[PDB]
């Protein structure tokens, strides 16, 4: 899981 | 719960939970 | 004469084979270990929990007798450290002279401990005295109960033989785990409570905790704010909402009395004739379900209450409660309880700060709560994409919350739905379809590969 | 006329002289320390903020010339960790021939580092291939943003010097500190950089979503949420303080990001036949830009536009230059939370929960921060109080905290009788107003100190 | 009456701020400590001086209550480590019953020592007999006196605690920093330390005879010195400013102290049977005492007198508590160099010839210090000398230097174009005046600093 | 083709035995080594001072020849770390084609560096650049030579091999002692001065210094109070009495030019087209004896002077000047002078500070100085109380001061005294009485025990 | 001589000794 | 060798  | 830190062994000073 | 108390100690063989908590259908390395023990009356031993820990087998050996003997475990508190064994037979007990328990020593007190070393068929001996009377804990991060210390080193071996007066009483239980100088030694006003807590309800009911996070009033402010008269009291900053407290305590309490013993600014409170006590104290003296009256400042006001004390709930365990720990697994999606020793065994990383802060911060928020992770996965087709994911908190199932892996359990087993929905922690979402999860079953614990796709204790019915 | 190219690489000089953190009217030991630059044009050297960080002064030495000079930093884009710097000579700039900035490198391209590695001040030189492409990670200030990986090593001296192609166009700037692995900051963030100064004459910085992302590699999971081919992202969450709140929700799948096809796993079309991260095509925008983004929300699709800024850091890496934001009240030192203050004491004293804290949790709103009681100065006032190191407080008189200015406005409005602070733990201070007010001189007059505030407090505040 | 010699055993909680000694216009940071005191008598208690070290604030709490109190230091040996501490309450003292000290005690005596051990706040005890008695060191403050091993280990919360004799009578006081190896202070220690400070209002510190001696173990080193029989001590070195500059001479040998015989290795008769090190001897006059010396010079007997004085210390430990001394003078920062100050940054940057010198040189005269550069701050004026730590400087404008007042002096009356400083290799630096005069406020208006000088280099000097 | 050039390359075999400074009577343990070698033509092997150092026995091996043949070590530079090498013969080289020396390289340059690996049999080879033209230094603490940084690493067996041009041209000799990826070359011009210096006095004449330290004038009031115009010149701080500067210099010169090229701030100098070098460059490329032109600014004014250049005198050496250390033992106590490998091998403690500074921060007074140490005392009945003595400097014997160790032998023989008295540097005094310290003589070598009282050269004669 | 610090290795910043 |  990311962050954008 | 939460913001506590439960046991008084990883806590120190003035906080302790109280019991056995 | 003197050789006689000697005569009273024995030597503790141990076979140890623990649950892995890693893999929860493994066990680790079986081995054997040593310790003390020794005869208190009737037809027991008194020893360590920890040594005979985990008993695959337990054998003890008489002072001067060649045979081992075979010993049963009756009994055993874990945050106490004691345990207690019978034995069979009647050899083994002929012309055994028993030792008798004595009150607790003042400081300076002469004590020797006696235990058998790691190592070589002769019993030892040290000497020094009772160098501290202090509350302590007995079990990592588990309680605060009474202790001595004395002024002499022990040798883990030496562990659960007697410590002994100068009149030959035992004065309590020798403890060493396996840079000091300082040895311990467990009371014996807390191997009472233990035996007696048996005798009572032939089991182990524990030490009661009062549920609540104290601080201490020293500053001058703090006192006046709170109008608290002279130099007393501790101020209730938090409690355990599974305790009786909580439905009687608040926040901003001052507790000041306990049972009309009167607490100081610090925690301490009357003791003995010269002596004072951590508050601690009184609450571990009682047993599971007492109930203490405690002297309260609330707003500006002196007040009565009644508190029932339990011993503590860990919402994350450091005990497991013996035996196996539970697992369930759903398309190689392996589920278990977090546990300390889980923790202790898979490290500081691959854990994370999330996760290890809810271990050490976080209170049950009722009884039977646990926090479920999902550890690994083991991968397979149903599962792709969800590899590579370890240690993660699962909150809800299919929407659920989910309080335990007991119910998670139960969740799976009356799923009818299309898919499996898990949501963890991080808002990270695994979705899994039922059909072929099942059918990957045998496939997945075959190839891994795995007995069970639960643990025993999943197979049961439940509640609420 | 290769000796040419090396005489716009020069060598940089610098003293440092950061805050103490934990009592910020201090400073921590200056120390010396050099780097590299070079000639971009105008009067313009460019070169690694870290190099310049916390300057007092900085010194700048052309190739064969034995005189220092005098540089200024003329604006530091943080995240991208790129300065830009000017001399005041006419001595240096004389005879000055600057680098030309090449296109991006394909993957074997031939690569030179040019730079000054520490001590000896001469020149030195590495060649290696461009060996990997890539989003990374930009000087833990974090924004990630493209990046080069070079076949060679470099020294720590050599950044912030020039990348060269083998026709002597500069593909970007030497990053290290301190393998067999070059980093470099290629020449597109150094235009980025670039454009966003030579507007608003400084540096915004880079841009981002504000949103948190789920690839989808499971076809169970697509169907579930009705996907028509694999390709998508899953927004778990949503920053409050970017525009995104405003627009997405949790749950919403993105699909296209201005018409270009997000992929199951996190990626999107880069040029040509490759593949770059997501997060690429964000960063190449500019704060204040508008993104169109396709979404499947529901089974639905639909189209909705994002104003792009800034990630607003709940704890800031840059502490924004010069002194960090302080308090007292009574022996009590206030400060925010920041990365820098978190390693000077590094990781213990700070605890478990703040930690937490601080790698996990967002801004709720535009100024938010997390205020820290760091120590406490031992005196009458607070005794009991004393030891009570790094905690976050929360409430002041019954009133939540939003920042350090906030707790500066509440206490001069105060006039009630105690002080009372409730910190993280529940754990509760109480202080008399008056004795704190009376104790004040002599506590700075003695531990001793400057004043009672970090300047910036004595601005009035806000809401 | 047990419970009752336990009873004058308080636990010490005391918070300590030191000085920066790189940058003595700051404070290092403040941490909490506990100890051991007990009640000697009129209202004191007993304590180890380094318990009380650098004192913010001093808390005690007697056995058996809940309440701190604030004790005040009310004087400290630093050489022997003891402190006396006065309490005003009228509670504490109710109900007290201090300790009588007791002789010196013999090997195998059995001992206990009363504390408070780190944590928990509960009194505890030790028991062990006395396994040695020898000359010592001292708290590497360093002068050597007599003291007591015994067969226990002790809690560094328990020193500074009593040791007790089976008769109930204190034998010493705990000594513990951080084995199985007790160190005390013995009674005739303290009294002394309490003798010296009964007359003077103060402390004055054990004597030295300012001699350095080798010891004659070796019949044909005897023969040649004309040695009537084996006994004697030859002295290599003379202190210059001690008294026996003026009376003994390098090639004496010393054969009696105050008519007692020195044998030839270094001891002397200590009680009955015993034998214990001529330093013993020394330390057991008070400063001012006049000696009596037998020596052979040349081959002849004699007979001196001399003044018996502390040992002036070129590099000092004790600083004499609160801030030590410092100049500036355009960025370059000057103190004293003590132990205290090679101890922050332990010993590297200091160097090979002054870590020598501190533990070697004497003292030419009273007052000498070695003055150094700690550091330099940048700035346009000291450019060229940044860098340039821990220096010891000799001349300034071409005359000697001989101690930072002298320097303050100097620097103050100059008038000169440049300001010039010879430094230990010879390195020199040169300053303008005027410039560095205009620069002043700048350099501490910015990096930044209370003041110019400590406060005592304002004091008109002396000669 | 290619592979020719190769073929000019050499393994090198070489047992060393090395003499233990500790106990100098004694050798260190005889081990074997390799490096590399190469043709430079004539009948001569190129390779570093280090692998022939304290040759026992030297043997080659020609690439792709099964059969080893023997090496004799015509000269040996230390501090430039190069050796040459003859060998017998008529076979190895036969159809031999040798490496010619190609000028100094600019950064960037292709080079190629070959030699042979520790362990197998095979040849191997390292390209990278030129990354960086630096003085340097070429042995511990001795010199400051031109040296050639490449961006590729070397290992240790490829030492002193070639290292090559694109042309097929050696730029150098590949330096490896045994975190990097850095290479480095002693370049073509050292190895010329090298070369030269041995055809003209057919032995190693070394590297000559100007004996001077300097201080950089960065300082705008430096320069100014010293009247120095523009930018130009470095401090004379210090001069070496041993050195024909100090007849010539003084503190407080400037040095302003060298052979007529003007000196900067810092220390460089116009060195080729668009480079500076540091002026220790011009300095070493002299040789011993040659005369520099030195302009100066002494006081205000400019001033020409000429100044003899010879290699530095090391109070404590560095080299040993080969062989064996020398020693003399007195009634059991033991001298020898203090010398880098001494320190090296007794590590850092039982050297001491006052001796350490002393090895680090003191010059030779005048030629021949040397400190000579007491470093064991051989325990006997004629030094009792001497014993426990470590590493002390001796200054004077009976009154006079000691100039080096063989001075001291040439006072012991001459002294008809009653007693050996021993001035040391805590002005410690041993005295010993003479005739009993000759009868035990033989006693105590033999006991501890040493074949010698002395070695060999303080057999020899004494001057002045 | 003494006060020095002879070897250009264990010297450091603006100091150093000329030659080979 | 001692100092006293």
């Amino acid at each position: 899981x990311x962050w954008x | 719960x939460x913001x506590x830190x439960x046991x008084x062994x990883x806590x120190x000073x003035x906080d302790x939970w109280x019991x056995x | 004469h003197d050789a006689s108390f000697l005569n009273a100690v024995v030597k503790v063989y141990c076979t140890h084979t623990a649950p892995d908590y890693s893999l929860p259908w493994q066990k680790q390395r079986q081995f054997t270990s040593t310790g003390s023990a020794f005869m208190i009356g009737d037809g027991k031993l008194l020893t360590n929990a920890h040594c005979v820990e985990h008993d695959t087998q337990v054998k003890v050996k008489r002072r001067g007798d060649d045979r081992k003997y075979v010993a049963k475990v009756l009994v055993r508190g874990v945050d106490c450290d004691i345990a207690l064994l019978s034995v069979e037979s009647e050899d083994f007990w002929k012309g055994a002279e028993p030792l008798r328990l004595g009150h607790l020593p003042r400081l300076q007190d002469s004590v020797t401990v006696v235990g058998y070393p790691l190592g070589g068929d002769t019993i030892s001996v040290t000497k020094g005295v009772v160098s501290r009377i202090e509350v302590t804990s007995y079990a990592h991060g588990s309680s605060d109960l009474l202790g001595i210390q004395i002024d002499a080193a022990i040798n883990p071996g030496n562990s659960g033989g007697p410590a002994f007066n100068d009149q030959g009483e035992c004065i309590g239980v020798a403890f060493q785990v396996y840079t000091e100088n300082i040895g311990y030694v467990i009371p014996t006003t807390v191997v009472s409570h233990f035996l007696t807590d048996y005798e009572r309800n032939g089991k182990y009911t524990g030490y009661p905790c009062l549920g609540v996070l104290l601080q201490k009033l020293e500053n001058p402010a703090l006192r006046e704010c709170l109008k608290v008269p002279t130099n007393e009291g501790v101020l209730v900053r938090r409690v355990e909402p599974t305790s009786d407290a909580s439905k009687v305590l608040k926040e901003g309490d001052v507790i000041v009395s306990f049972d009309d013993l009167h607490v100081g600014c610090e925690g301490t409170v009357p003791f003995r004739s010269s002596e004072r006590i951590a508050f601690r104290y009184l609450i571990s003296q009682k047993f599971a379900g007492d109930i203490a009256e405690i002297g309260i400042i609330r707003a500006g006001e002196h007040k009565k209450v009644q508190v029932v004390l339990r011993p503590r709930v860990h919402l994350v365990p450091y005990h497991i409660d013996g035996g196996q720990p539970s697992y369930i697994i759903v398309a190689g999606l392996v589920f278990t309880p977090l546990s300390e020793p889980l923790i202790e065994e898979e490290c500081e990383d691959t854990i994370g700060l999330k996760l290890l802060t809810k271990a050490r911060y976080s209170v049950a928020r009722f009884r039977g709560e646990q926090i479920v992770i999902l550890s690994q996965v083991l991968a397979n087709e149903v599962n792709i994409g969800y590899e590579d994911m370890n240690n993660q908190q699962v909150l809800k199932f299919n929407g659920i919350p989910i309080r335990n892996i007991h119910h998670l359990a139960h969740l799976i087993d009356m799923c009818k739905d299309k898919y499996l929905v898990f949501e963890f922690e991080d808002n990270y979402v695994a979705v899994l379809e039922r059909e072929a999860s099942n059918s990957a079953s045998l496939c997945i614990l075959k190839d891994y590969g795995i007995p069970s796709e639960r643990s025993a204790d999943l197979l049961e019915p439940y509640v609420d």
